């Protein structure tokens, strides 16, 4: 049975190919060693989607195989994921570690956004992938991520959590980060018209929500609910000079050839935890339509399970019969070494 | 994509089946 | 309809039709201006400034390269590019921007229906009936050691030496002039190249050969010049290609081709080294010297473990091995999916070349 391991900046998602969801999800953190929930110096071995601390990453993979999945790595072909534009040397190191440290019989590395596209049943389209540490726009043609049109924005879930902390502090609260992250995931949403939502928030009977803290205090969140993820559309909210995710989507499409643009516009796939906000699909539909030619058909695909789309795409790919030839085998690794990953991935 | 040997042909290829042709070179 | 194969080198273009056992046309990779290409430029080099658009295997002048490709399609092969899938060749470690530029020119300038770019040494390996081995490719401008596993050139182990046939011709000119002869005009350079290709050889043991050339006339050959003068060539016969093994002969501080071969193998994983040693394929015009295969066998044997089975493969047609490998590849049924089509290009642009090549 093939394993699928989707390593993110904030979360590891891991499971078995053919399953419709990852069995294990845990924090991508190492403390010094302690891994995940049980984690001292805290470190994130993956920063903005890129593995930067290899000793800690091996601790993560060890924890994934043995402690979380309770498997023997040598018995399972293993599909790993990587960020768009991951440096060549990083892909080789991942390959080296899987074969030499964990002795897998076979492995493969797939681009995260491409897997998300596959999970929606498409091989051409443009993916907005937004997680804990990074947001990407990735236009894809027949399974090939178009390298000159990929956009990267270092604004994602962790920044939104930090911002929610900041604006709650503005009203007299004191922060505890893990609590705010929970408030973010449960109560936040994207306003369809931000300025209108701000102006009308005082008279809404629906917008105030109470949240019970662990020690029992009941606190109230009002317009912070939609101000927090508004940051995705207005990065200036946190002092960042980038265009918002609607504009980076448009800009990415405009870096592709005109012949493919209709298909990109009609196959906008949203992926990742930070795309989970209620209202975000309709807000995107509005914003992209305003930028696009009026004759363009625009479609936002936002599956309910899109928090796990990358992993699900991997589960699907690793189950395909046409994919089985694509595995890098232990024998091939033994002959060619880590650079063999560029032959098949 | 709908669901969403190469080397053997080289190794066994018969070069005698390639066409003779005249090479122009000064 | 037939696919074209165009093998662009530093000194020579080899061009023809897939399925043929040899290129139809072979001509100098030169562009001349007071524009003229190839043969018609070297026959007019008096009124012309000559330029080589490919240096050490790498395209460096894109304007002149388009003129070469134009000359190849229309003047040499006499085809309309838009009717023929075209396979091109490239050097190992060719920069990505170059592969994209090559793709852009083929589709947008020449409107080919389909194209592919293959690594030259890999094609040579294919021509010998192998998909794993290590290629020594030595042409006019560059020499490479290229270890290959199942058609994949192993990038960390590829070695490059900027010493090849042009340098050897220049060096032979120099040492023949030292012996009292005169070779200065461009026409006289062609004479030296003829002598190089006809009378030179690689000594099995250089120092013993020098000693033997000094104590007797037994290694001497005569060569008739165009005017009818008969001249004698002695130790210059093997001193000239000895430069491949001793680059210090022309002041270059690199290791010779035996050592770079060994060094390349040692940059590969231990499990594949046995197969590399037994599958040393020589490719290119500058591997044609009599004695070179046997000298390589000797030198690699001296460097390798004593138990290692060492085999040097030197095909008689190795001047054209790259081209012949391209002709074979473009003829395979399993290869036809591999073509990059104009339709794909319209969608993805030049970076589509990284999807298939
Ligand atoms: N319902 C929700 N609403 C808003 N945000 C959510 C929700 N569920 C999870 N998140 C956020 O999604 C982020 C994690 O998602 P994901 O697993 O896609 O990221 P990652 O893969 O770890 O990071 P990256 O992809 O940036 O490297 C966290 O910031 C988390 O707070
Ligand atoms: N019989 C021979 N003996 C020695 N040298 C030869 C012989 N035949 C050709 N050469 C040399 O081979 C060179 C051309 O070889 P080839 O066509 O393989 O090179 P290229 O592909 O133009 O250059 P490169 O591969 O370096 O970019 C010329 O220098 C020529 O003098
Ligand atoms: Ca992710
Ligand atoms: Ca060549």
């Amino acid at each position: 049975t093939a394993l699928v391991c989707d390593n993110g900046s904030g979360l590891v998602k891991a499971g078995f190919a053919g399953d419709d969801a990852p069995r294990a999800v845990f924090p991508s953190i190492v403390g010094r060693s302690y891994v995940g929930d049980e984690a001292l110096t805290l470190k994130y071995p993956i920063e903005h989607g890129i593995i930067t601390n290899w000793d800690d990453m091996e601790k993560i993979w060890h924890h994934t195989f043995y402690n979380e999945l309770r498997v023997a790595p040598e018995e399972h072909p293993t599909l790993l994921t990587e960020a768009p534009l991951n440096p060549k040397a990083n892909r080789e190191k991942m390959t080296q570690i899987m074969f030499e440290t964990f002795n897998v019989p076979a492995m493969y590395v797939a681009i995260q956004a491409v897997l998300s596209l596959y999970a929606s049943g498409r091989t051409t389209g443009i993916v907005l992938d937004s997680g804990d540490g990074v947001t990407h726009n990735v236009p894809i043609y027949e399974g090939y991520a178009l390298p000159h049109a990929i956009m990267r924005l270092d604004l994602a879930g962790r920044d939104l959590t930090d911002y929610l902390m900041k604006i709650l502090t503005e009203r007299g609260y004191s922060f505890e980060r893990e609590i705010v992250r929970d408030i973010k995931e449960k109560l936040c949403y994207v306003a369809l018209d931000f300025e209108n939502e701000m102006a009308t928030a005082a008279s809404s009977s629906s917008l105030e929500k109470s949240y019970e803290l662990p020690d029992g205090q009941v606190i109230t969140i009002g317009n912070e609910r939609f101000r927090c993820p508004e940051t995705l559309f207005q990065p200036s909210f946190i002092g960042m000079e980038s265009a918002g995710i609607h504009e980076t989507t448009y800009n990415s499409i405009m870096k592709c050839d005109i012949d493919i643009r209709k298909d990109l516009y009609a196959n906008n796939v949203m992926s990742g935890g930070t795309t989970m906000y209620p209202g975000i699909a309709d807000r995107m539909q509005k914003e992209i339509t305003a930028l696009a030619p009026s004759t363009m058909k625009i479609k936002i695909i936002a599956p309910p399970e899109r928090k796990y789309s990358v992993w699900i795409g991997g589960s699907i790919l690793a189950s395909l019969s046409t994919f089985q030839q694509m595995w890098i085998t232990k024998q091939e690794y033994d002959e060619a070494g880590p650079s063999i990953v560029h032959r098949k991935c | 994509m709908a669901e969403i040997p190469d080397m053997a042909e080289i190794e066994k290829f018969d070069k005698s089946k390639l066409k003779k042709t005249e090479t122009q070179e000064k």
